RNA sequence: UAUCUGGUUGAUCCUGCCAGUAGUCAUAUGCUUGUCUCAAAGAUUAAGCCAUGCAUGUCUAAGUAUAAGCAAUUUAUACAGUGAAACUGCGAAUGGCUCAUUAAAUCAGUUAUCGUUUAUUUGAUAGUUCCUUUACUACAUGGUAUAACUGUGGUAAUUCUAGAGCUAAUACAUGCUUAAAAUCUCGACCCUUUGGAAGAGAUGUAUUUAUUAGAUAAAAAAUCAAUGUCUUCGGACUCUUUGAUGAUUCAUAAUAACUUUUCGAAUCGCAUGGCCUUGUGCUGGCGAUGGUUCAUUCAAAUUUCUGCCCUAUCAACUUUCGAUGGUAGGAUAGUGGCCUACCAUGGUUUCAACGGGUAACGGGGAAUAAGGGUUCGAUUCCGGAGAGGGAGCCUGAGAAACGGCUACC
RNA sequence: GGUCGGAUUUCCAACGGGGCCUUUCCUUCUGGCUAACCUUGAGCUUGGCGAACCAGGACUUUUACUUUGAAAAAAUUAGAGUGUUCAAAGCAGGCGUAUUGCUCGAAUAUAUUAGCAUGGAAUAAUAGAAUAGGACG
RNA sequence: ACCCACUCGGCACCUUACGAGAAAUCAAAGUCUUUGGGUUCUGGGGGGAGUAUGGUCGCAAGGCUGAAACUUAAAGGAAUUG
RNA sequence: CGCCCGUCGCUAGUACCGAUUGAAUGGCUUAGUGAGGCCUCAGGAUCUGCUUAGAGAAGGGGGCAACUCCAUCUCAGAGCGGAGAAUUUGGACAAACUUGGUCAUUUAGAGGAACUAAAAGUCGUAACAAGGUUUCCGUAGGUGAACCUGCGGAAGGAUCAUU
RNA sequence: AGAUAAGGGAAGUCGGCAAAAUAGAUCCGUAACUUCGGGAUAAGGAUUGGCUCUAAGGGUCGGGUACGAUCAACUUAGAA
RNA sequence: UAAGGUAGCCAAAUGCCUCGUCAUCUAAUUAGUGACGCGCAUGAAUGGAUUAACGAGAUUCCCACUGUCCCUAUCUACUAU
């Protein structure tokens, strides 16, 4: 009512950040970024919640300042900077690098990863269009801008971002065959190898998709992240690389290694 | 639905300027389009000559959103006919239906001749009234 | 945890209710009350009225400091440490409380903006602006106030203010400094017909209008209107640029101009470095703030479909002066009878219209449940509406704002 | 049992699926992959028919119903795990040489009706060629 | 016109109870806890009360629609022995 | 010697009709008047920049003698403007008030007419047996009261019965 | 005989006698009751001038085997 | 008594007592209206009761309006002179 809202109550955040119900009546509400509300992660949950580093918001904002931490090359010295998917995250001290990917639960895993890997990330683009003066130019998954593209280029791919300049290097298209990651939905995290999408012109273009487990399911393509072909993938998957194993089974390897 | 220039202002296409200076073939410059979802724009709106500014093929107006289903009930207004949609609504304690309709005031344009009890389909668009936020689309019986 | 029992009779079997029985995040009340954890709590009647005190303010290295403030710099003679006040910039439109209004309204799920605004982030994004543009001109940077402050006062009083004297800005209000090339116009002049020219001006972005391009399923030939790039002027002829959507008059570009004319940095802190024709010469980093447009994000506004309790002792309702629709225009951020002018007579209803009632905010949900169901949901989350009743409006991206104003009651 | 109460294969059967044939089109045009290819080079070689991979197409009887899936905020409900000392709860925790550390989690299900995509095609409707202005061609 | 046999459609009747029902009784009042062939109307303890009021019809008498307050633990059905 | 109906009379309670063009409260609304701010037509207090501009006097530079040129105190006067308060025309939004109208909910009322109880009151005995005239329905009339009578109907009859 | 009167407004008088007020037209709105025909001009409100315009409402002639020309009305509505 | 006034209606234009009693209307009402009825002496084609509309009929009240009045004054014409 009456303007923006800046305030976010818990019970009313995104389950998948493991806010406790508990222990305050309010959530980190993420500030205004490249990502929605919904699927972010802000630096304060994901510094206090996932690694611990730290227990309180002002703990994390006397990490902040001092301009340790650094979120795709950019320092971002914001406690509620929202962090989405395949942003890389630097600690120089430590000399730690994080990808932000989903595990396949549907939360962000604490994915680390190596300095080669951290120089880089994955968008997928939105809408490519001409802006002024007839210069063309992409949109990614995270409002990234990129002008001058390659021509075949087109909606629903995937682009390589150098993370210190904004080029491109190279680009995967979109088609039968390419590995891909679900962001988005009830099979939110599983990796699972188009074999091919249907169209229905009008609304919501659905893609089916089947794990190494031969388990096949289907998703819309707003939630579809193409990261490669059939094999070798673009970047490091975390652990499981998205089987979503059965309860059954699940409990079956707890009962293994115990 | 016998002359265009009917109204007190000129009807014409906006932008559409046929120039004066030139004689060519093609006796006004009539613009035209293909709505999409597989629906035909009928020869008689490429080859009419009224203007129909909230025609979904020569005016402007784009069909996006919901597509349904009627018969036509009501024909009395112009360039405006009532659809009635008929539905059965389920009642979970007595397990079993009973049936609704809606009317729902649809913009016809001039490139199609309805009568009552011709079933149509209609697609949505921007509100052309107070009441119509659909526009024939095809018709589909006689 | 799919359970029944007492009461009509002199007695019987029934119908049938009364009473019993169990529960209640349903309240109140009586009596009693030792411990640990957890915890609702002026909703119901009066969205009745309020004493008093708090609940919204805010700074860095980085907008403005001669505090006649505190320090000591001792590196400083412009300042450069801290720092009240005040200007400036943001915020105060969030939160919190309540449920009065409200019955296709809100609200839920589900769409859409190819029908719009969007501070803030986040990512990109202005060599084109000296106007007779050869003195019109500061571009090592241009002007004017004014607060705080000093001092003189008013009234019983208020977060009331007047007169006088200074002084600043990322305050107001002005204003320049950067290529080249290309294309168009005019065009002096030479003058030829094959006709060519010196020179001048315009060409960023933003607004407004008009026009054009924004294409294409296939293959060859006939001649002319003039040859068209170059010729062995036979004509070999290609190269020809066209993105996206299911769909556009889309994105974008180009011509003709239009604008009372937007923007295109006169701002700030640290580090002080390289080249020498050694001059306060020319270059030069890391940031902060600001800024036009696009996209993104936070949203907002409308919007598709379907779904709401009880009433017919409400059956016809709407349309004077908006009811339903058409055309055109105004207004809006935009669609639209949203409003106006003209025109038509339409639109809803026994599949319950309209009207009335609700001791009715809606939903997620709660109690009780063999199953089906019945009742409740003011209330910890979401979405609405309100700030004593109405109405109106300034500022701002965002308010019909009320811990903001104006009027009436 | 060919492992030491866990598992395999050649097996008698049942259970549900797919394809083909019996008069049984159960849409086809432009293109490309030509695919499974008469393609056979000596026992792994040089050359068949487009969906099994697409793009565009022309058309395309309409529903109801039902299956599956996407979506349906969290909290609540049911429910997995876990010494809040039990429990209501909560989402925690647990394990080491505890000197430097390692590690599992924070599931899942339901969430009507409406809307969306998909398989079925019985059941209940609907339409077609009859003064043939019918289909194939 | 009668008689015999048969058949369709009727008004009914007699006997039994497989069945139903509280019983009286019922070839429908059966095929209803082994609860679903299609469909219309009406009732929710007894009074107050088919009253009051409001509509609507009727010349009128009246008809149709039709409450509430209040009051009560029983009224009532079929059979049994007196 | 059971049960049982109604009038009338007393007491108490509930609701109804009711003259009073009753009363009160609340909602909505016609008409009239109409604040406020907003948009517009003006309006111009006041403040302020520029172009000048002339007179009267000071100073300075120059034929050095009157005289000539440039500046300073004075006050008219003219324009070119810019900002701009009060006030004001018209318009739309429109609170609020007044007077009516209408709807809804309570609320007074002489009197009238019911119902319910209470109470062993008065008068009869209408029904239950053939209840002593068989009961009951509809309709009409009448009578102190239950009720009676007429017409038609019913068995819930006191008859399942006369080939 | 005809009139006008401040403030009040039937206190006057047997009694509002007399006088005053109302009045036409257009639009809106109109109750109880009823023999359903009425009541009804119920009650109760608004508007009305001049000037300059706009709109609508007609006749008669005209067409091989949609319209044009011409003439003339007072009726209503609206706007500055 | 021939029959004993029924249905209705009423201090009615009909009720002596009587300015009947109660209620309403008003500050105050022998008036008005609504009720009550042992009604001197109501009452059914002597027609009873009611009644929309109509009425130069009789009566009460309310709004508006006014010199009817508080409380009179002034003017005009024709008289009077
Ligand atoms: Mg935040
Ligand atoms: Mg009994
Ligand atoms: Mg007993
Ligand atoms: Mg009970
Ligand atoms: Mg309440
Ligand atoms: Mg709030
Ligand atoms: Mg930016
Ligand atoms: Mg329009
Ligand atoms: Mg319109
Ligand atoms: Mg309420
Ligand atoms: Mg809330
Ligand atoms: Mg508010
Ligand atoms: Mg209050
Ligand atoms: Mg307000
Ligand atoms: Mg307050
Ligand atoms: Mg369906
Ligand atoms: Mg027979
Ligand atoms: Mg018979
Ligand atoms: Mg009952
Ligand atoms: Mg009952
Ligand atoms: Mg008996
Ligand atoms: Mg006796
Ligand atoms: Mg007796
Ligand atoms: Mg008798
Ligand atoms: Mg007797
Ligand atoms: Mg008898
Ligand atoms: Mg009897
Ligand atoms: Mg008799
Ligand atoms: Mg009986
Ligand atoms: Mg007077
Ligand atoms: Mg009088
Ligand atoms: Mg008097
Ligand atoms: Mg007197
Ligand atoms: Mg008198
Ligand atoms: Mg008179
Ligand atoms: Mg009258
Ligand atoms: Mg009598
Ligand atoms: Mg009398
Ligand atoms: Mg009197
Ligand atoms: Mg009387
Ligand atoms: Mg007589
Ligand atoms: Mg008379």
């Amino acid at each position: 009512a009456r303007g923006p809202k800046k305030h976010l109550k818990r019970l009313a955040a995104p389950h998948h950040w493991l806010l406790d119900k508990l222990s305050g009546c309010y959530a980190p509400r993420p500030s205004a970024g490249p990502h929605k509300l919904r699927e972010s992660l802000p630096l304060i949950v994901f510094l206090r919640n996932r690694l611990k580093y730290a227990l309180n918001g002002r703990e994390v904002k006397a990490i902040l300042m001092q301009r340790h931490v650094k979120v795709d090359g950019k320092v971002r010295t914001d406690t509620t900077y929202p962090a989405g998917f395949m942003d890389v995250i630097t600690l120089d001290a430590t000399n730690e690098n994080f990808r932000l990917v989903y595990d396949v639960k549907g939360r962000f895993a604490v994915h680390r990863i190596t300095d080669e890997e951290a120089s880089y990330k994955l968008g997928k683009v939105k809408k490519v269009q001409l802006g002024k003066k007839g210069v063309p130019y992409v949109v990614t998954h995270d409002g990234r801008t990129i002008r001058y593209p390659d021509p075949n280029i087109k909606v629903n791919d995937t682009v390589k971002i150098d993370l210190a300049s904004g080029k491109i290097t190279d680009f995967i298209k979109f088609d039968a065959g390419k590995l891909v990651y679900v962001t988005g939905g009830r099979n939110l995290g599983r990796i699972g190898t188009i074999v091919h999408k249907e169209r229905h012109d009008g609304g919501f273009d659905l893609v089916h998709i089947k794990d190494s487990l031969d388990n096949t399911f289907v998703t819309r393509l707003n939630n579809v992240f193409v990261i490669g072909e059939q094999g070798k993938p673009y970047i490091s998957l975390p652990k499981g690389k998205g089987i979503k194993l059965s309860i059954a089974e699940e409990r079956d390897r707890r009962r293994a290694q115990q | 639905e016998l002359t265009v220039q009917s109204e007190r202002a000129f009807q014409k296409q906006p932008h559409i300027f046929n120039n004066p200076k030139v004689k060519t073939s093609k006796r006004t410059k009539r613009w035209y389009k293909n709505a999409g979802l597989g629906f035909k724009t009928p020869k008689t709106a490429i080859e009419g000559s009224y203007i129909d500014k909230k025609c979904p093929f020569t005016g402007l107006v784009s069909i996006r959103g919901k597509i349904l289903t009627g018969t036509v009930v009501s024909t009395k207004m112009h360039r405006t006919i009532v659809i009635r949609r008929a539905y059965l609504h389920y009642i979970p304690k007595y397990n079993r239906y009973e049936k609704r309709h809606k009317n729902v005031p649809v913009h016809v344009s001039p490139a199609f001749r309805v009568q009552v009890g011709d079933i149509v389909t209609v697609g949505q668009c921007r509100p052309i009234s107070k009441t119509v936020r659909f526009n024939v689309v095809k018709v589909s019986a006689a």
